[PDB]
């Protein structure tokens, strides 16, 4: 996901503006759905929601627009158990041996004969939660096992939280409502209002440990890999209590990152750190936010956002619709130089030509250079010390950059990486002429629709994830519900699309209508006012009722 | 009088605009509109969250989250135990309870009337009237997506050691 909120100091109209670009599945239990909800006099909100939920999850109202991105905060902790040396189904806390609890569940299974059989399965539980096994990393042997405490299992406030957000008037009200309830499970919140405030909140449900407990309570090996793991044999490593928290054991709102500005805030799934580089967010628990190098989507966004020029709605739209492959900016110039230093290396010839002619985009008509670049990057990722300028914490927006071609070992490995990538590309079934849109598609019944965009890991803001199926790459997730909201005097102006269309059913008139539009990148009005709604020539109305 | 009533307008691309005088009527409109477009999806995902995938589809299949049916079912049977659902419901405000009651009733109204015009799974045994508990099951499934949900396979795999060296 991307989110950008722009405020009065940077918007061309001096008011608030929000771009919402969540990246989520194109099918299943997380498939977004558009709706507008009104209880006249007290609720009027429009946006999109996840299946089964009678609230708007990302949306806008008269004076406010908000959206979410998945955060980097931990929402659970693992606990490493010290097992009773005499019994691997018992574990030690403060030296005292405790029994695991057992909970059996029974499942009916339809057999080959078409009849049901009953299967019973034991789930072992500790005081922290259920045990978990990752063979080869989190084992359950005679010395240790691992339990998992999920902070959101006791978050009964989650539906109330979005219903409250749906009732929020402006950014200040939104902040009060989220901080008061703390019912957001695992996302950041970004928002803008008509008066021109831009808000970022890393306000979610996060396990709380007082700072002085962290060095001794962490499992050093595991947190180094980014697993929130704690010592489960010490009662002092229980999540800390603080009466200000909405739920026992979670981090109070005052200790979670918030940035309220009038220029901009952004997030593309990195931590709170560089939400706006002019005001870095630092000093938080490692369970909350760390100063890690940002990903290419955020680096791309900041490259467009920083400075003093006003931002127009069109500017934000085109950050999505340009389909620029931002990772190429860091490696392609030096890569092309390697190509030029190696003409007559016949194994690199086609790859080098395709890369040279490439528009550096993931557009429908972008050439096969994108495919060559992707496969090369997958291999470049894994090479050691190949950046000319590696990550510099003092220049977190401009590094890493370049290929260290003046180091003979790097030059050798990079050329080989390109040769291998080229070989892989050419033994795939990709024709001559073929453009990216000929390859990446979304299937609709017996037909296909070409889909622009590319993987977010390559720095494409319009992130699209696809998997190989037969002769094509089938889109499975990415850009989904798009909304771009401004606040002219008449009322909120929202523009966007639901990329995969309202209905997942091939029989529906709304199975591929917006998907055709997404292909051509033609966003549309999201009608909100009665006047906008009544102006739609496709308007249909139905009133329904039944007894309770 | 009573009880549930909603006014629905659809604009281009099938976007519904639901108006009601209270949460129960609002939920009614949402459930009906969503069912018109996505009854089969919701029914499938409810089977998943009820831990009934293997019952309807056997052990060889997977959920839309790409988990094997049996491990998925064990995980959701564990997560969505009756006592957990009831504790969750009891902690809900009247407004949220009403939203959910309306949604279930609206989805069910569409199912009663469905003739296949926008529903491809008509006649399947797993396409059935839903209950508020089913919406709680879906909610809790989403709730733990940032936590124990990512360890579903690992939970199912957790068994104590045998006699090994
Ligand atoms: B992105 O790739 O970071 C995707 C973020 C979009 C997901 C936002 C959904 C809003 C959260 C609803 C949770 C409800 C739980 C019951």
């Amino acid at each position: 996901s991307n989110a950008i909120a722009v405020g009065s100091e940077r918007s061309a109209d001096g008011k608030g503006m929000l771009l919402a670009n969540p990246h989520f599945p194109w099918n299943g239990a997380m498939r977004f759905y558009q709706m507008h909800l009104t209880i006249p006099g007290r609720l009027d909100v429009m946006g999109a929601s996840l299946p089964g939920l009678p609230v708007v999850n990302i949306g806008f109202s008269r004076h406010l627009a908000w959206t979410h991105t998945v955060d980097t905060s931990s929402h659970f902790t693992l606990y490493r158990l010290a097992l009773d040396p005499k019994d691997p189904r018992r574990y030690l806390v403060d030296g005292r041996s405790l029994p695991l609890e057992e909970k059996s569940v029974a499942i009916e299974v339809r057999g080959a004969d078409g009849k049901l059989s009953r299967v019973e399965h034991k789930v072992y539980q500790s005081i922290y939660g259920p045990l978990v096994v990752w063979p080869g990393k989190l084992d359950w042997n005679r010395s240790e096992a691992y339990a998992l405490r999920d902070a959101n299992l006791e978050n009964t406030r989650v539906l109330q939280q979005w219903y409250s957000i749906n009732q929020a008037s402006d950014v200040a009200d939104l902040r009060r409502r989220v901080e008061a309830l703390q019912g957001i499970p695992w996302v950041n919140t970004l928002a803008a209002d008509e008066q021109g405030n831009a808000l970022y909140m890393n306000q979610s449900v996060v396990p709380y440990l007082k700072p002085e407990l962290i060095p001794a309570c962490a499992i050093p090996q595991l947190v180094a890999e980014g697993l929130p793991a704690l010592q489960g044999q010490d009662s002092r490593c229980a999540w800390s209590r603080d009466p200000a928290a909405a739920q026992a054991g979670i981090t109070p709102a005052a200790q979670l990152p918030v940035l309220l500005r009038r220029d901009f805030v952004q997030n593309s799934n990195d931590s709170a750190w560089l939400t706006n580089p002019a005001s870095p967010l630092q000093g938080f628990s490692p369970l909350v936010s760390q100063e890690k190098p940002i990903g290419p989507r955020a680096r791309y966004a900041l490259s467009r956002l920083q400075g003093k020029q006003p931002l127009e709605a069109k500017t934000l739209e085109e950050m999505v619709t340009a389909n620029h492959v931002f990772s190429a900016d860091q490696v392609l110039p030096d890569l092309l130089r390697l190509c030029r230093d190696n003409q007559g290396e016949k194994s690199l010839a086609r790859a080098c030509a395709a890369l040279a002619q490439w528009d550096r985009g993931a557009n429908l008509d972008s050439g096969s250079g994108f495919v060559y670049f992707q496969r090369f990057m997958q291999r470049f990722a894994e090479l050691d010390g190949a950046w000319k300028e590696p990550f510099d914490a003092q220049r977190p927006l401009d590094t890493p950059q370049g290929i260290a071609l003046d180091r003979p070992q790097v030059a050798t490995q990079v050329r080989q990486a390109l040769a291998d990538a080229a070989a892989e590309v050419e033994k795939s079934g990709i024709p001559d002429g073929a453009r990216w849109g000929d390859l990446q598609v979304s299937t609709r019944g017996q037909e296909r629709i070409a889909i622009p965009g590319g993987d977010g890991h390559f720095g494409v803001y319009n992130a699209i994830q696809s998997v190989r199926k037969g002769d094509h790459l089938e889109v499975v997730g990415g850009t989904s519900y798009i909304q771009l909201v401004t606040f002219p005097e008449e009322g909120p102006k929202a523009r966007g699309l639901l990329a995969f269309s309202q209905s997942s059913d091939p029989r529906s008139p709304h199975y591929r209508d917006q998907t055709e539009l997404f292909s051509r990148q033609q966003w549309q009005t999201l009608p909100f006012s009665d006047r906008q709604i009544d102006a739609d020539p496709q308007l249909q109305r139905l009133s329904i009722r039944e007894a309770a | 009088p009573t009880g549930l009533a909603a006014d629905i307008r659809w604009t281009a691309y099938g976007v519904p605009h639901i108006r009601a005088k209270d949460e129960r009527g609002l939920g009614y409109g949402i459930g009906y509109a969503y069912a018109r477009d996505n009854a089969c999806l919701l029914a499938e995902e409810i089977v998943t969250a009820r831990g009934e995938r293997a019952r309807y589809f056997g052990s060889e299949g997977k959920s839309s989250a790409e988990l094997d049916n049996l491990p998925s079912d064990i995980f959701y049977a564990w997560l969505n135990q009756p006592e957990a659902l009831q504790a969750f419901w009891q902690a809900q405000t009247p407004a949220v309870r009403q939203l959910l009651e309306g949604y279930a009733a609206g989805f069910n109204r569409f199912l009663r009337e469905a003739d296949g015009k926008t529903t491809s799974c008509l006649g399947q045994p797993w396409l059935r009237a839903i209950a508020t508990d089913d919406l709680l099951r879906l909610t809790r499934r989403l709730l733990v997506e940032g936590g124990v949900g990512q360890f579903a396979d690992a939970l199912v795999a957790a068994a104590p050691p045998g006699a090994e060296k």
